[PDB]
This record gives structure tokens, sequence and C-alpha cells, in this order.
């Protein structure tokens, strides 16, 4: 999930918009 | 759009940027 995939890897701000309610 | 890396209170605090007053909910390490 994100907490390894935006901190340990890179990710997007489009990839962070998936995990908006 | 950019890309980063981002962890924590700097994760959740980008993931309610992107989304507004709407709401979130981050997936864990696995």
């Amino acid at each position: 999930g994100i907490v390894e995939q935006c901190c340990t890897s890179i990710c997007s701000l489009y990839q962070l918009e998936n995990y908006c309610n | 759009f950019v890309n980063q890396h981002l962890c924590g209170s700097h994760l959740v605090e980008a993931l309610y940027l992107v989304c507004g007053e709407r709401g979130f909910f981050y997936t864990p390490k696995t």
C-alpha cells in the first residue's frame, strides 16, 4: 500500500487521488 | 502532475491536500 509505495519507493499525486473518499 | 518520496505525517498531509475536505484513507506497508 501507499505507506510503502510513496515512502520506500516513489508515488505521484495522481496515485494519491485513488485513496480519496 | 508531480511525484516524490512521502512518509508518515508528510504522506497524510499530501494525501489530504490532493483530496481536499472530501477526506481519504491511506493503505499500510503491505
